[PDB]
RNA sequence: UGGUAUGCGUAGAAGUGUUUGGCGUAAGCCUGCAUGGAGCUGCCAUUGGUACAGAUCUUGGUGGAUAGUAGCAAAUAAUCGAAUGAGAGCCUUGGAGGACUGAAGUGGAGAAGGGUUUCGUGUGAACAGUGGUUGAUCACGAGUUAGUCGGUCCUAAGUUCA
RNA sequence: AACUCUAAGCGGUGGAUCACUCGGCUCAUGGGUCGAUGAAGAACGCAGCAAACUGUGCGUCAUCGUGUGAACUGCAGGACACAUGAACAUCGACAUUUUGAACGCAUAUCGCAGUCCAUGCUG
């Protein structure tokens, strides 16, 4: 049984992953069958191990979808809403760093000749 | 995404009821009685039973338990005898 | 334990209690009184007599509005009652103490009741 | 009522689950305050009412 | 005779279970909640009803998303992955 | 406590040790190394690891009952050790709760983890002696 | 509370019961004895949410009334009596037997309502202003299956609102 | 005698008093971090044994990654996967129900449509 590692999953092709989900689900059901009688190990733990095994296999296949989507939407502007850095609502709309630093042509003249220079006072 | 189909044949059938009265209905009336998802529209139940256990389903009648769960009484085609199938699922 | 007067070099004595027993607070007080300092063998016969309505228990403290019984003129007091439920529970605890007495190897004939104390339990 | 709307039936159904006397092995826990299930709603003692 | 008898003819539910708060305070006839202003944008959270806000506030519920936002702030909302400085080879 | 982050406050400190998440509970549930082991490793103390041999310096036993820790029961703030049990009226031998702050660790399990921590303890041992 | 008696202290603190002995006009104090188990006090200054009998005071507890006085009385109301149990007028129940409501029902169904109350099994304390082995109790399980009945749909009085 | 009165000893009744307290209260200090990228709150189902609190969402008392490095614990199924990891924290990757601003329209209905993609059956 030996509780599935994520590392063990990540080598496997997607076709093998989906295939292992079917096999674990049939096992989950066979263990639910045991659960009725108060199944062969007197109170039933093995049912928890396998339900969480199906969760972990689902996740590794989902993460492979997630990165597949990321690499396609990489180089491509306006990526799907869930790839967009869910930070906070305010922060997203709060003026990109380029568009805050923007200074009028005149302010560039003013600063260019006269930038505040590190001097000293006194005795 | 796209978001994977959240009612697989698995999820639809949670458990067989296995209660004392339910077992009688396997014997006599050739029905296999299942605890089902509250999302399972009867036609879900037929599909899932057919697919998981090879059985041709004649009709399905559905009750809600006062325990907030569904009972689905699945009538089997006369070609398939219940009691063999219940013990293929491993439960007496 | 703490039987609250411990009689004679505690080797001669066998004891009983019973709290919370669901019998009327002062019926038990008054029946207890009719047993106090009396030979035990006679005492059971008196309690048997009470329930058989031959004899009235004398209602000493908690006098009213207890009407009147002829049968308490043995005890010189006009007011008697037969309070059957109270007399039964005192009987049980007498038999417990006698049973305890046999275990200690105390002489059965010479058992006299030297203390009964009935106090009020939580309502 | 007598034929209860489905929303009602679900709320009442959960309430039936609550009415169970606490498993007695849970009472034996270290710093276990739980003597009993004490929110046991007995229908003619505590309704649900209003 | 409308004394206890006035209680005796009380059979018609004026309020049913709130879609917003389940507090069973929604007026059938006015289709409007006392307290929680039933589907009319505003929850009616009165500053005269200090106690009402106290019931309706953050912390009475699990605060699921917003709690995670707090820790991510300290992280300065970084998308990436920290990973592992040293070996650490998984082989049997 | 000279630095502003800093609770001397009695109520706050009691929050910390009683309500301790299991990793803080290990620190609390450390036991000092035997005088032997102090010469070998130059380590004050280590946090109890299951096969550790133990001698109880206090109560009733006050010297000896050279036995191995069954489990460190961190939520009870108690360590149970094999051979150290109290006779119950129902003949049932139940383990004596032994705090690790009563104990000498006589034998230290060696893992790569365990050695590394002894080594951290070895390196800091030089420093404040220097100071 | 600052200071102090290099104060007291689990070898028994504080607390408290106390025909211990004594002090002071008193406010009040100490001590003994018993109980106790984890901390505490005197003195000089320093601050107060600082001393209770009351306020138709508050809150909790407890008496006399009263182990029983009101009562537990409308619809006659049982009763023979077999079974069982710790105990059985009822409630457990047959058989039996007196009657009751007297089909405009104390019946047989449903809505409005109830919410597991239905039912089996176990069955004790609490509850049934009485008992109570039994129950709408308490504990443990089960049970409410619809194309055709309702909801649904439809509109009414009327409403939600762009 | 009994009872009553008065006092004392002992037992009840009752929870004052004392001493403790993972809590409360008030002042000070640092920071700014909800929401249509679907909130706060509500409902609903979830633990081997749970009914709540607490936690969580259908992957349900929790999953990646990361840190630490062997528990949890009432009883236990488990414990193994202690060397690739328990369990708790971190929690930056995902999931995150039915709702609610709440968004097809409604809501004493979990009621009823339309549309695209898709599956089985029949053909």
């Amino acid at each position: 049984m030996v509780k599935v590692k994520c590392s063990e999953l990540r080598i496997k092709d997607k076709k093998e992953l989906t295939k292992q989900l079917d096999e674990l689900k049939n096992e989950l059901l066979s263990l639910r069958v045991a659960k009725v009688t108060g199944g062969a190990p007197s109170k039933l733990s093995k049912i928890r191990v396998v339900r969480k095994a199906i969760a972990r296999v689902y996740i590794v296949m989902h993460q492979k979808q997630k990165e597949n989507l990321r690499k396609v939407f990489k180089n491509k502007k306006y990526k799907p809403l869930d790839l967009r850095k869910k930070k906070t609502r305010a922060i997203r709309k709060a003026l990109s760093p380029r568009d805050a630093n923007r200074k009028t042509l005149k302010e560039i003249r003013k600063r260019s000749v006269f930038p505040q220079r590190k001097f000293a006072v006194k005795a | 995404v796209p978001t994977r189909n959240r009612m697989d044949a698995y999820n639809i059938i949670k458990y067989p009821l296995t209660t004392e009265a339910a077992m009688k209905k396997i014997e006599d009336n050739n029905t296999l009685v299942f605890l089902t998802h509250l999302r399972a529209n009867k036609n879900h139940v037929r599909a899932a039973v057919r697919k998981l256990y090879d059985i041709k389903v004649a009709k399905v009648n559905v009750l809600i338990r006062p325990d907030g769960q569904k009972k689905a009484y699945v009538r089997l085609a006369r070609d398939y005898d219940a009691l063999d199938i219940a013990n293929k699922i491993g439960i007496i | 334990g703490r039987y609250s007067r411990e009689s004679d070099n505690v080797a001669k004595s066998c004891k009983a209690r019973g709290p919370n027993l669901r019998v009327h607070f002062k019926n038990t007080h008054e029946t207890a009184q009719a047993i106090k300092r009396m030979p035990l063998r006679r005492a059971q016969r008196y309690l048997k007599a009470v329930i058989d309505q031959k004899e009235c228990v004398p209602f000493r403290r908690f006098n009213g509005g207890v009407g009147r019984c002829a049968q308490a003129k043995q005890w010189k007091t006009t007011q008697g009652r037969w309070p059957k439920k109270s007399a039964e529970f005192l009987l049980q605890l007498l038999r417990n103490a006698e049973a305890n007495a046999d275990c200690k190897g105390l002489d059965a004939d010479r058992l006299v009741v030297h203390h009964i104390q009935v106090n009020r339990a939580q309502c | 009522a007598a034929h209860k709307s489905f929303r009602i039936k679900q709320k009442l159904a959960k309430k039936l689950k609550q009415n169970r006397s606490v498993p007695q092995w849970v009472r034996l826990r270290t710093g276990n305050t739980i003597r009993y299930n004490a929110k046991r709603r007995h229908w003619r003692r505590t309704k649900l009412k209003l | 005779t409308k004394g206890t008898s006035s209680f005796g003819k009380r059979h018609n539910k004026t309020h049913t279970l709130c879609r917003r708060c389940g507090r069973s305070s929604y007026h059938i006839q006015k289709s409007t909640c006392a307290q929680c202003g039933y589907p009319a944008a505003k929850l009616r959270s009165y500053n005269w009803s200090v106690k009402a806000k106290r019931r309706k506030t953050t912390g009475t519920g699990r605060m699921q998303h917003l709690k995670v936002v707090r820790r991510r702030f300290r992280n300065g909302f970084r998308e990436g992955t920290q990973a592992k400085p040293k070996k650490a080879v998984a082989s049997k | 406590k000279q630095n502003p982050f800093v609770s001397s406050s009695r109520r706050k400190n009691r929050k910390r040790h009683f309500q301790a998440p299991s990793h803080i509970r290990r620190r609390l549930m450390s036991a000092p190394l035997s005088k032997e082991l102090r010469q070998k490793y130059n380590v004050r103390s280590m946090p109890i690891r299951r096969d550790d041999e133990v001698q109880v310096i206090r109560g009733h036993f006050k010297g000896n009952q050279v036995g191995k820790v069954v489990q460190a029961y961190r939520k009870k703030f108690v360590v149970y050790v094999e051979k150290i049990q109290r006779e119950n009226a129902n003949g049932t031998n139940v383990y004596v709760g032994i705090h690790p702050s009563k104990v000498l660790i006589v034998k230290l399990k060696l893992d790569k983890d365990r050695k590394a921590i002894l080594e951290r303890r070895g390196k800091g041992r030089l420093a404040a002696l220097g100071k």
